[PDB]
């Protein structure tokens, strides 16, 4: 208990949002009016969302151990929210794709999320900060099971663009730049350990000592070891639904562990999928020009068994990716060049200083005029 | 991991829902047919028609002349060139005179 | 102060003259700027320089440029420098001798170097309020340093110049222009300088080493006084605690005019090591042109 008037509150509220703003403010004039000579914070519009999807995932796993079956908070943040969030006339704030990331976002703790070329389309107003963050690591991580792998680098950089200027006066990330930035080059790295080693986008993003750590786990991969499958999944267990707070803990029966059998245990078996790939490119090309002597010299040298080994080098080299043709008279294999990029970065390092050389200047110009 | 032998020779039908649903086998070789195309420059089609589970050449060539798919004899099997899938994101990437004049015009 | 310089075309003439002929090497060499300020705008038409080693040689000339009834009218002072460096203590001496007589008062430092290779370089800057005031109440001191603040974007500030000329010049341009031999303008586009650039570079590395040098002994500084600030209240508990039973030097810091003078050094490298980057990353992005259509 301590936590059933930290719903109360604030669903109360939560409650009005779909009553007022669905239902009759578009000429509601009087509460407008309250908020502008009352209160002395302005930002309210971004706390009341916001602060209320932090609320109600305290109280989804506190309600979903308590009723399984149409849940309260799963009622009012699902079954109210999302008609009433973006179809009225005009809203004219900095709610338009905030709306949309709760409406994506309320799919997505359901596991189904399928909608990411739709809601690309349907934007007219200007990206928030905190929407930023949160929209690359929800669609990536949606990439990352719809296995977009090979566009999966490209939203993954997209998020690390690593410019704060930070702007603290008053929690406004709210308690979420370094846990979330610790999440999205986590599984940029368990990219680099899953998709070995095609990137090469976090090489030249952040230094080689972090890349060491991840370095042991994905030499790992390669031959040998049955950990592999579960290092990628624990270090993604607290980032597929990232449940907060149980309030009633009575294991005779538990009655929480029922939503956890939902997800966790049938989302574990596709991450032995995942290294499956990592054992079909557990040959990195150091030999790939050969005769058909030397096919039949790959199936000796992979393992034993070797004729017939082409029902399971098949096996061994088709997952998704395995591109080359292969002759019956000469018997060439081909070869695909794993080939350098070359040196964008000295690009955006000047526009990182002189961002900052202008910033630096900017914000300490108003100083010299503030204090003197 | 394209396991065929126990999916058409080894395979349990007693169920008739494989059945119950219309065009199993066109759909789950359509399939089959696209993820050979990228392996492939050259096949039998004794090798061919048995990883494809156990179909004569009296509709071998029926479906290869559905997908781009030619019989140069004995026994290869025409899909594309070369020179596609070297797929060379080369060494002569280049940096162009507008990528970077955003920051030409204020240096000048 | 002075929005706008503009010259007539005999300065430059003769700007070039003392160096054409007179040291060639590398001399600084130097002069003074002459003519009347209409309104807003600091016209110049004349100079006469002065050879390498005063007052009595620059009184001395005023009664002649009085003589042919010519402008005789003391503005300012030009000097000629090395590649980017000519921030010295000794012509911003020379210059607030000159900013004290008339109010407005000029440095264009021409650049001989820089035209050869390149674009027109005279700098007509002049000195702002702020840098004026400090030297007016002769405090060199920190304390007043940020009341009256110097900070160094407001260290030189530049006044643009617009060429002004007669119409019998402009015949005389013309004149010249058909009876002559054709001389090529190829010297801009010249798409090699790697020592241009490189002693660019290496005059900014050794203030950069000397702007290092100025830091690491303000630790010693710093490590001068959090000694002796916790020495004398080790002595303020030492001797407070001695009466009651009974019944020095502070150092001076670095002395904070160079460490804003090599700051306003290094920004005369920042200024145009930056426009001489893409002036020859145009003639590179040029040449990606004639390449281009080339099998």
């Amino acid at each position: 208990q301590w936590l059933w008037d930290i719903i109360d509150e604030f669903i109360y509220q939560f409650q009005s949002f779909s009553q007022y703003r669905c239902k009759t403010a578009k000429k509601s004039e009087e509460e407008i009016d309250f908020l502008r000579s009352n209160p002395k914070i302005w930002n309210v519009h971004s706390v009341l969302n916001v602060l209320h999807s932090l609320v109600d995932k305290s109280n989804i796993n506190r309600q979903l151990e308590v009723y399984t079956s149409g849940g309260d908070p799963e009622s009012v943040a699902g079954e109210y929210g999302r008609h009433s969030l973006y179809k009225m006339l005009g809203y004219f704030s900095l709610v338009g794709l905030l709306r949309l990331h709760s409406l994506l976002g309320d799919y997505y703790q359901a596991i189904k999320v399928l909608e990411n070329i739709e809601l690309n389309k349907k934007s007219m107003y200007s990206r928030v900060p905190e929407c930023q963050v949160t929209t690359y690591y929800y669609v990536g991580f949606a990439y990352l099971m719809m296995r977009r792998y090979q566009d999966a680098i490209r939203v993954f950089a997209n998020i690390l663009l690593y410019i704060q200027r930070t702007k603290s006066m008053f929690q406004r990330t709210t308690y979420k730049y370094e846990m979330i930035n610790k999440q999205n080059e986590q599984m940029h790295a368990l990219l680099a350990i899953a998709l070995t080693m095609y990137p090469m986008r976090i090489d030249e993003s952040i230094h080689l000592q972090l890349r060491e750590k991840y370095g042991d786990k994905m030499l790992r991969m390669q031959k040998g070891d049955p950990q592999v499958y579960e290092e990628l999944f624990s270090y993604s267990c607290p980032k597929f639904l990232s449940p907060v707070v149980p309030n009633y803990d009575n294991v005779h029966p538990n009655y929480h562990k029922e939503p956890f059998l939902q997800q966790l245990k049938v989302f574990s078996d596709e991450v032995q999928q995942q290294a499956q790939l990592s054992t079909i490119r557990s040959f990195l090309k150091l030999y790939t020009t050969m005769p058909v002597a030397k096919l039949a010299g790959f199936l000796d040298l992979t393992e034993q068994e070797f004729r017939i080994q082409l029902l399971v080098f098949k096996h061994k080299m088709k997952n998704l990716v395995w591109t080359s043709g292969i002759s019956a008279l000469d018997g060439e294999f081909q070869s695909a060049s794993e080939v350098d990029f070359y040196i964008d970065k000295d690009m955006i390092h000047i526009a990182d200083t002189k961002v900052a050389r202008r910033y630096g200047d900017f914000f300490i110009r108003q100083i010299h005029k503030f204090e003197e | 991991t394209c396991h065929f032998q126990a999916f058409w020779q080894a395979l349990d039908e007693n169920m008739d829902l494989l059945e119950g649903i219309t065009g199993f086998e066109d759909s789950v070789r359509k399939f089959i047919c696209h993820v050979v195309g990228i392996t492939y420059q050259h096949i039998d089609r004794w090798l061919l028609a048995e990883m494809l589970g156990d179909l004569s050449d009296s509709q071998l060539k029926v479906w290869m002349s559905k997908y781009g798919w030619s019989a140069d004899e004995s026994g290869q099997i025409f899909i594309c060139s070369q020179e596609e899938s070297i797929k060379p994101k080369n060494i002569v990437e280049k940096i162009d005179f507008d990528s970077v004049s955003s920051i030409m015009a204020s240096s000048q | 102060a002075v929005k706008q310089v503009q010259i007539d075309g005999l300065v430059v003439l003769k700007i070039i003259k003392h160096y054409q002929e007179e040291g060639q090497g590398t001399e600084v060499v130097q002069g003074v700027l002459l003519g009347l300020v209409v309104e807003d705008r600091l016209e110049i038409t004349n100079c006469f320089p002065f050879p390498q080693h005063e007052v009595q040689y620059q009184m001395e000339m005023m009664r002649s440029l009085r003589h042919v009834n010519i402008d005789h009218l003391h503005v300012g002072w030009y000097q000629s420098t090395y590649y980017g460096s000519f921030v010295t203590r000794a012509l911003l001496d020379s210059q607030f001798s000159y900013q004290h007589a008339i109010e407005e008062s000029v440095v264009l430092i021409y650049d001989p170097i820089k035209t050869a290779q390149g674009s027109l370089s005279l700098k007509a800057y002049r000195l702002t309020p702020k840098l004026m005031e400090v030297c007016k109440e002769k405090d060199f001191s920190p304390e007043a340093l940020k009341k009256a603040n110097i900070t160094f974007e407001y260290m030189f500030e530049e006044v643009p110049i617009v060429i002004k000329n007669s119409h019998l010049i402009n015949v005389l341009m013309w004149e010249l222009e058909k009876k002559s031999a054709v001389a090529d303008k190829h010297e801009l586009l010249s798409l090699a300088s790697s020592n241009h650039l490189g002693k660019n570079l290496q005059l900014l590395m050794d203030r950069v080493d000397e702007m290092s040098q100025d830091i690491v002994k303000y630790n010693t500084y710093m490590r001068n006084t959090s000694k002796q600030q916790q020495q004398k209240h080790q002595y303020q508990q030492r001797r407070q605690q001695e009466n009651m039973q009974r019944q020095f030097k502070p150092p001076q810091p670095p002395a904070r005019m160079d460490s804003l003078l090599i700051a306003g050094q290094i920004n005369t490298y920042c200024q145009n090591i930056k426009e001489f980057t893409a002036q020859n990353l145009g003639k590179l992005f040029m040449a990606q042109a004639l390449q281009e259509y080339n099998n």
